Protein backbone atom coordinates (compact mmCIF):
# COMPACT_ATOMS: atom_id res chain seq x y z
CA UNK A 1 0.00 0.00 0.00
CA UNK A 2 2.64 2.37 -1.30
CA UNK A 3 1.41 5.97 -1.71
CA UNK A 4 0.48 7.27 1.06
CA UNK A 5 1.86 10.63 -0.07
CA UNK A 6 -0.51 11.50 -1.30
CA UNK A 7 -3.73 9.75 -0.16
CA UNK A 8 -4.21 12.46 2.54
CA UNK A 9 -2.57 15.12 0.48
CA UNK A 10 -5.09 13.72 -1.94
CA UNK A 11 -7.97 13.25 0.47
CA UNK A 12 -7.35 14.84 3.87
CA UNK A 13 -5.23 17.94 3.24
CA UNK A 14 -7.20 19.02 0.17
CA UNK A 15 -10.63 18.85 1.87
CA UNK A 16 -9.06 20.45 4.93
CA UNK A 17 -7.93 23.23 2.63
CA UNK A 18 -11.46 23.55 1.25
CA UNK A 19 -13.28 23.61 4.57
CA UNK A 20 -10.44 25.65 6.12
CA UNK A 21 -11.19 28.20 3.43
CA UNK A 22 -14.90 27.96 4.27
CA UNK A 23 -14.43 28.64 7.99
CA UNK A 24 -12.02 31.39 7.00
CA UNK A 25 -14.94 32.93 5.12
CA UNK A 26 -16.94 32.46 8.30
CA UNK A 27 -14.37 34.68 10.01
CA UNK A 28 -15.58 37.44 7.70
CA UNK A 29 -19.38 37.23 8.00
CA UNK A 30 -19.62 39.96 10.67
CA UNK A 31 -23.47 40.24 10.63
CA UNK A 32 -24.08 43.57 8.90
CA UNK A 33 -26.15 44.32 5.87
CA UNK A 34 -23.98 46.75 5.71
CA UNK A 35 -21.56 49.21 7.38
CA UNK A 36 -18.05 50.46 6.53
CA UNK A 37 -15.61 53.37 6.71
CA UNK A 38 -14.47 53.98 3.12
CA UNK A 39 -12.34 57.11 2.42
CA UNK A 40 -14.11 57.61 -0.94
CA UNK A 41 -17.60 56.24 -0.33
CA UNK A 42 -19.89 54.12 1.84
CA UNK A 43 -18.60 50.77 0.46
CA UNK A 44 -20.95 48.56 2.29
CA UNK A 45 -19.35 46.88 4.04
CA UNK A 46 -16.69 45.81 6.37
CA UNK A 47 -17.82 42.67 4.50
CA UNK A 48 -16.25 44.09 1.33
CA UNK A 49 -12.85 45.08 2.73
CA UNK B 1 -28.84 61.74 25.47
CA UNK B 2 -29.56 58.78 23.26
CA UNK B 3 -27.58 60.02 20.26
CA UNK B 4 -24.38 60.75 22.14
CA UNK B 5 -23.01 57.68 20.45
CA UNK B 6 -19.39 56.88 20.14
CA UNK B 7 -20.85 54.56 17.59
CA UNK B 8 -21.83 51.83 17.61
CA UNK B 9 -22.55 49.21 20.23
CA UNK B 10 -25.47 47.84 18.31
CA UNK B 11 -24.23 48.38 15.43
CA UNK B 12 -27.66 48.67 13.94
CA UNK B 13 -27.84 50.68 11.90
CA UNK B 14 -24.49 52.43 11.61
CA UNK B 15 -26.00 55.46 13.26
CA UNK B 16 -29.57 54.62 12.45
CA UNK B 17 -31.32 53.30 15.53
CA UNK B 18 -32.63 56.38 17.32
CA UNK B 19 -34.45 57.33 14.14
CA UNK B 20 -36.53 54.23 14.77
CA UNK B 21 -36.97 55.30 18.40
CA UNK B 22 -38.32 58.83 18.00
CA UNK B 23 -39.99 57.52 14.87
CA UNK B 24 -42.03 55.01 16.84
CA UNK B 25 -42.66 57.21 19.86
CA UNK B 26 -43.79 59.73 17.30
CA UNK B 27 -46.14 57.08 15.93
CA UNK B 28 -47.80 55.64 19.04
CA UNK B 29 -48.08 58.87 21.03
CA UNK B 30 -49.10 60.67 17.83
CA UNK B 31 -52.70 59.44 17.81
CA UNK B 32 -52.88 59.97 21.56
CA UNK B 33 -51.67 63.59 21.18
CA UNK B 34 -54.08 63.85 18.26
CA UNK B 35 -57.21 63.46 20.39
CA UNK B 36 -55.32 65.17 23.23
CA UNK B 37 -55.21 68.15 20.88
CA UNK B 38 -58.59 67.38 19.28
CA UNK B 39 -61.01 66.59 22.10
CA UNK B 40 -59.10 68.66 23.98
CA UNK B 41 -59.03 71.13 21.19
CA UNK B 42 -61.70 72.79 23.29
CA UNK B 43 -59.25 72.01 26.09
CA UNK B 44 -56.61 73.66 23.90
CA UNK B 45 -58.35 77.05 23.85
CA UNK B 46 -57.27 80.37 22.11
CA UNK B 47 -55.23 81.21 25.19
CA UNK B 48 -51.85 79.45 25.69
CA UNK B 49 -52.44 77.18 22.71
CA UNK B 50 -50.27 79.98 21.27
Amino acid sequence: SLTFFDDYMNKSFLPKIQMTMDYLFTVEVESNNPYALELSDENHNIFKT
Amino acid sequence: DINLNKATEFILVDNNYNSTNEFWDGLMDRLSPYLSYFIDEKLKTEEDMI
